[PDB]
């Protein structure tokens, strides 16, 4: 029903702490603005209007920082606790949710005050404002689709069914259609809809020492992006992040954690922007992707 | 100039090259139209280095 | 009676989408300004006033964005598609009606508000501020106009009538006046008779092969400029726009849409702004045009 907002440390993270500023002891009020600006570049000559491109930019969002803490000593750690997370982590992700949509903005501490002006049991009203760093992206799963086999009619499919030795009748519509193919089942998409900013996939390698990740390809079947590195021994899994501002790429075998960045094809890695195509698995026998898109007013 | 993988798959490495190449061998002459609208700057070059006093007051030593 | 505002995602297009932001769910409440700045570089000398050139200057349209919507989720929804579309194309076209007249505006979203002072059942109240490319244009239907033969009275017109072989009469004044033109359906006109800055028409050639399109006369019959194609088959028609923001000059053949831009004359074509005159078809056999023509001030 009602808007909620979480800010956390580390969204895609294992070592991700949530906080409830719409529920919990601290919380986020009026929110100064959470639409957007736009510098068009509008040259006018003659009375005529020629427009160039619109660079979007986005403003700093200003909260009304309230703690409801039930003594002195609650709300001073209220507030030394929930500043010292945002700045412990180098920007932090709020969530805005409602009844249809749920976008995330990765925020940087902008400004937060502290005053002497309390209320009941040292209650706190401040203002907490943050520099937008990606305004509004949705955080989610990306899987891959599979093909299913059509079903088999007689007179409809190509066989040779009926009186021996078999017949398939040419007819105007009906005619033949074949029903599927013999182990449709190595056919399978990783269907990519619309442009995406970045990604955090978990990619289970087969053989070692084969070049091992993925390669984006466009709508015509052409390469233009690959995340492929050349390991020694088989890893568990590799660990990969495209978000530019905590960039991971990691080789996981055990309990042990290692830098793939050396080892990486860094002439395959043309682009980070993943294009309107599909995804394809190089020397991978599982793979877990989640994708984040941007939306610039939402 | 362009960072290019040597072309043999034998050789492994990574090379750097210059091109003095195009996407036609035989270069042909286009016919085009660049309107106002495309915020267009117009400045005047000189190839050749001859020299800009038209008119000469020659004199010639007795 | 009443004045009537409505946002057009592309207008002179078959993929229009109209917004009543004055009877719909989100309604403009309010405008800025509507007017003019004029800077008119005056400079005086010795009590003497000397005037330059006017620029006239047209200042940023700030409306009252206010959505009417049953539920929360009703005016979340209403927010998010109303901004998109405005974003989803490059520019906007604001229609200004009243009973007198039927101006129009391209508009570029400059700025938009998203607070969290909502009203009754979630609604909005916030402040959509827009960028001038042109203000106040007219969008109307150009047509050619028929000459038709004047009517043939004894005595008045030339002929050898009456008694054998034949009489025509010189008198003073009424003497022998031509009736008309053998084959007066020749004889086409289409008027300009103010200046216009560009338009949507749509030609349908008659030869293959054979430059076709338009050209335009001056008051003395000189041709200033010319958009004219030279295809190798007769296209069904030439979809021609002159807007400077998204220029278009395609050519379609069935459901196929062909760019006829490389295959133009671009020596003939020496400006978009046509002057008092004429305009003529070259190898066309239809034509349809729609014209727009600004207004400083209306
Ligand atoms: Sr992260
Ligand atoms: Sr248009």
């Amino acid at each position: 029903g009602v808007r909620q907002y979480k800010i956390h440390t580390n969204l895609d993270g294992t070592d991700d702490k949530v906080w409830d500023v719409t529920n919990g002891k601290v919380r986020f009020y009026q929110p100064s603005n959470l639409g957007l600006q736009s510098t068009n570049n509008i040259w006018q000559s003659n009375g005529i209007g020629v427009m160039g491109t619109r660079s979007i930019t986005q403003p700093q969002i200003e909260f009304k920082l309230e703690t409801f803490g039930e003594s002195l000593e609650e709300n001073y750690q209220l507030m030394k606790d929930f500043v010292n997370d945002i700045l412990s982590k180098k920007f932090v992700t709020l969530e805005y949710q409602t009844e249809i949509f749920q976008v995330y903005a990765d925020l940087a501490l902008a400004d937060v005050t502290k005053t002497e002006g309390y209320g009941k049991n040292g209650t706190f009203s401040e203002k907490i404002t943050f520099d937008i760093i990606t305004k509004w992206y949705t955080y989610e799963n990306l899987t891959f689709d599979k093909i299913q086999n059509g079903k088999v009619i007689a007179g409809m499919s190509k066989i040779y069914g009926g009186t021996a030795p078999g017949n398939y009748k040419y007819i105007k519509g009906t005619s033949y259609t074949y029903y599927g193919e013999s182990d449709i089942d190595r056919l399978s998409r990783w269907d990519i809809k619309e442009e995406i900013f970045s990604f955090m996939g978990i990619l289970y390698p087969k053989l070692p020492k084969t070049p091992a990740g993925v390669r984006f390809l466009d709508d015509i079947g052409n390469e233009y992006t690959a995340i492929v590195f050349k390991t020694e021994q088989v890893q568990d899994y590799i660990l990969i992040n495209t978000d530019v501002n905590d960039e991971t790429y990691q080789g996981w075998k055990g309990t042990t954690a290692l830098n793939l960045f050396p080892v990486m094809d860094f002439e395959r890695y043309r682009t980070r922007i993943i294009e309107k195509g599909q995804m394809e698995l190089i020397n991978l026998s599982k793979a877990e992707f989640k994708i984040k898109r941007k939306a610039d007013f939402v | 100039t362009t960072i290019q993988h040597a072309p043999s798959e034998t050789d492994p490495r990574n090379l750097l090259f210059i091109n003095f190449a195009s996407r036609n061998w035989n270069r042909k002459r286009i016919t085009t139209r660049v309107d106002i609208k495309q915020s267009v700057t117009m400045d005047t070059e000189t190839i050749v280095d001859r020299s800009a006093y038209n008119f000469a007051v020659v004199f010639v030593k007795n």
